[PDB]
């Protein structure tokens, strides 16, 4: 299953 | 809160996505921070899924059922349907362990 972690994972972090 | 026409991973707006290409970007309606699907990495059909619904981000994301996060809210589901987010504690029945692999909510499934 997808989780909150890894989503947030799956995309890699938003731009700076 | 009105979309942010901008995708909140690439930059780019829906004319251009990472492959500088055209996509429409998927918006939080809570926040307002987009993402194209692809960024998001959502497949097709979860995308026109959420495209019919209110969508929240990662962030913002509340559990569907008791509409809160929580101290363990990044344990918490992500629907392969839907994209919505629920506890563990609060599927139907209670999950006790981690499904492995493609999980649905209950919203998506048949009455
Ligand atoms: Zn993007
Ligand atoms: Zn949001
Ligand atoms: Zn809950
Ligand atoms: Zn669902």
């Amino acid at each position: 299953a997808r989780t909150k972690q890894t989503a947030r994972k799956s995309t890699g972090g938003k731009a700076p | 809160m009105d979309p942010i026409p901008i995708c909140s991973f690439c930059l780019g707006t829906k004319e251009s996505n990472r492959e500088k290409k055209p996509e429409e970007l998927l918006s939080c309606a809570d926040c307002g921070s987009s993402g194209h699907p692809s960024c998001l990495k959502f497949c097709p059909e979860l995308t026109t899924n959420v495209k019919a619904l209110r969508w929240q981000c990662i962030e913002c994301k509340t559990c569907s059922a008791c509409r809160v996060q929580g101290r363990n809210a990044d344990n918490m589901l992500f629907c392969d349907s839907c994209d919505r987010g629920f506890h563990m504690e609060c599927c139907d029945p209670p999950l006790s362990r981690m499904p492995k692999g493609m999980w649905i909510c209950q919203v998506c499934r048949p009455k």
